[PDB]
RNA sequence: AGCCAGGAUGUUGGCUUAGAAGCAGCCAUCAUUUAAAGAAAGCGUAAUAGCUCACUGGUCGAGUCGGCCUGCGCGGAAGAU
């Protein structure tokens, strides 16, 4: 329900972390609110998604970049590689050392992490404005 | 700016003081340690006694971490104990129900030394003989 | 009563036009307010303005006291200006404001539009926070109350067009 | 028809113990605090010094009635009065306390043998205000002069004398 | 009168009460550095906390306030073509 106003995706995000106590990751990140709500970030690609009917959201690669929002799409970026790093010492040390990493370990790592219950993919989308649910589901 | 705040008012039994109720909703969400805080605690309140009404004020400091000043135990309270009387009348005084000595009076002064108002240990008791009489204690010489 | 008896100063070199009853104030910042004061005496004197009543009137004494609130109050109009704050409230509320006419969406079907008369102007710092600048201390306030007239404050949750900063002593919903 | 005492009386306590006085501190607080005034009237006591808030209308009229040692006319203003009946020193004493804490701007001045003193200067003369450390220090110019000048510098010429 | 500032300490007085805590109720109805602060006049998480209060000192620089007798007015005052 990200088209409905008064909606801001961040503070939902810090309402887990504090109250109910595990730590959200968002795997994606928004394009947008109230109308703007009109794409998508995926992290994993570091690319952006778009729908105007149904479908658009067949279309499926390089849709869009994450534009403008660089600054905030970093410091994310670099919390979906630290969490996939604590899934073990020796993810952690490759990290620390100064090496990079590809998607593939990236879904690896936290998926024994969602798999075990120690950590909480957040992914968003609108359903009744049709956005994202196809997104949704790739991440399940 | 760090999660501190001083002289923070608290009233709990001499060392012993875990449970929800002494701690309070603040010791959780401050960070601090009730266990950690217990052995703080029975360690200046062990020479002036255990077991006794104690005030207490804490200051806390944002690594998670405690300090406590004790105001030592209240006058009122150590009155009623050093005439030794059980509890005070519903018209204390005008029907009173028990009695203390002076000297008894000037034993609270000198164990609430610095923390009471008046001028020296004559004018100081002078202001607990008004606690003295106002909890039903009828004052012999 | 001792207010009637404080007597201007006034700043700068302020255009005074005297006509017997009217005055006009004139100036850069708060310039051409008007009023016109009948049971009173204004003399102009040494920047020092004289109230007075017209000829020891009974009822002339207060409106002498008033002339001099008006007069002090332009005074203020061309050194300091007047009344900023309004600012809007909870889920939603938000305005953007478009030359002279403000559009804010105070949650009606239509976002509705205000327009303001010719001595004033508004400018936002963000769309929940607005900023009224003008020359007349009647019309900036009547300007913030025709505003605040289209949401008063709703007491349970406080949500509204707020003018200045406090309105309500705000209540519980279900309670005891 | 004017039977208020309290005015009359006070007045007149305050202008004996001020004429009696050795050195006074005067100083501007609106923005006091309980606490901070209760430590210091507390300390004070026992170095011989009474920290008073007194009206203004009474020091001026207290001013009036009889000379004055301690000001030369009241000052505009709130006015808190730091006087000393035993120790001469003590009253701009605690000055120097309380400066260290809540308000150090006070101050407009202090009176010494009845001449007003501004507040840059004081904070020098209240420093060191005991007598036999001063009358050590002024007899220490004296005294380089005197005597130690000539014995300091033959005791450095004898040793360059035997080393050569 | 406004404006600025203080508006405390023993002490969360005693009792009663789940709570009783200046401010539900009863009894004390005081003392203390004090220039001053009632063991409290009203609000307040019904009460812990929070806000104002008389009372205290500035700015302020003149009249001011409470009663009563008494003329006149006011609202209280809504019906049948």
């Amino acid at each position: 329900k990200m088209d409905r106003m008064g909606a801001n995706f961040l503070k939902v995000v810090n309402q887990i972390k504090t109250r109910l106590g595990a730590n959200p990751v968002p795997l994606q990140l928004a394009i947008g609110a109230e109308e703007h709500f009109t794409g998508v970030v995926d992290l994993v690609k570091m690319k952006a998604i778009n729908w105007n009917d149904a479908d658009q959201g067949v279309t499926f690669e390089y849709e869009d970049i994450p534009a403008d929002m660089v600054e905030l799409a970093n410091e994310w970026h670099q919390n979906l590689i630290e969490s996939a790093a604590e899934a073990s010492e020796e993810l952690m040390e490759k990290y620390l050392g100064g090496e990079e990493l590809t998607e593939a370990e990236i879904k690896g790592a936290l998926r024994q992490r969602v798999l075990n219950n120690e950590i909480i993919l957040v992914t968003c989308g609108s359903a009744f404005k049709n956005k994202g649910v196809q997104a949704m589901l790739d991440a399940v | 700016a760090k999660k501190v705040q001083a002289y923070v008012k608290l009233q709990v039994a001499a060392g012993m003081a875990n449970p929800s109720p002494p701690v309070g909703p603040a010791l959780g969400q401050q960070g601090v340690n009730i266990m950690e805080f217990c052995k703080a605690f029975n360690a200046k309140t062990d020479s002036i006694e255990k077991g006794l009404p104690i005030p207490v004020v804490i200051t806390v400091y944002a690594d998670r971490s405690f300090t406590f000043v004790t105001k030592t135990p209240p006058a009122a309270v150590l009155l009623k104990k050093a005439a030794g009387i059980k509890s005070g009348s519903g018209k204390p005084n005008k029907d009173k129900v028990g009695k203390i000595s002076r000297a008894q009076l000037q034993e609270i002064a000198q164990t609430k030394a610095a923390d009471m108002t008046g001028a020296d240990i004559e004018a100081m008791t002078r202001s607990i003989e008004g606690t003295a009489r106002s909890m039903g204690l009828v004052v012999e010489d | 009563s001792r207010v009637a008896k404080a007597p201007v100063v006034v700043p700068a070199g302020v255009d005074v036009k005297i006509n017997g009853q009217v005055i006009t104030i004139k100036g850069k910042n708060g310039e051409l307010t008007r009023t016109l004061n009948d049971a009173v005496e204004v003399k102009h004197a040494d920047n020092t303005l004289t109230f007075g009543p017209r000829d020891g009137y009974a009822d002339g004494w207060a409106q002498a006291g008033t002339a001099r609130a008006l007069l002090n109050s332009m005074v203020i109009g061309v050194t300091e200006g007047f009344t900023k704050k309004l600012q809007l409230v909870g889920v939603g509320y938000r305005a953007a404001v478009k030359g002279n006419v403000i559009n804010l969406s105070l949650g009606f079907s239509h976002p509705v539009d205000h327009q303001l008369p010719a001595g004033i102007t508004a400018e936002c710092p963000t769309q929940t926070e607005i900023v009224l600048k003008g020359a007349d201390k009647q019309v900036i306030g009547q300007v913030a109350a025709d505003l605040r007239a289209y949401r008063r404050p709703e007491p349970y949750k406080g949500k509204g067009v707020r003018y200045a900063d406090e309105v309500v002593r705000t209540k519980e919903a279900k309670k005891k | 028809a004017l039977n208020l005492q309290d005015k009359q009386a006070i007045v007149a306590e305050v202008s004996e113990v001020a004429k009696g006085a050795l050195s006074a501190v005067v100083a501007d607080s609106r923005g006091v605090t309980v606490d901070k005034m209760t430590e210091l009237r507390k300390a004070g006591r026992e170095a011989g010094v009474y920290m008073r808030v007194v009206r203004n209308t009474l020091l001026r009229r207290a001013v009036e009635g009889t000379p004055f040692e301690c000001l030369k006319d009241a000052f505009v203003g709130p006015t808190l009065i730091a006087y000393s009946m035993e120790h001469p020193g003590a009253a701009a004493r605690l000055f120097k306390e309380f400066a260290k804490a809540n308000a150090k701007f006070e101050v407009k001045a202090a009176a010494f043998e009845g001449e007003l003193i501004p507040a840059s200067q004081i904070d020098r003369l209240a420093t060191l205000p005991t007598y036999e450390e001063a009358i050590a220090r002024l007899m220490a110019t004296m005294k380089e002069a005197s005597a130690g000048k000539l014995v300091r510098t033959l005791a450095a010429v004898r040793d360059a004398k035997e080393a050569a």
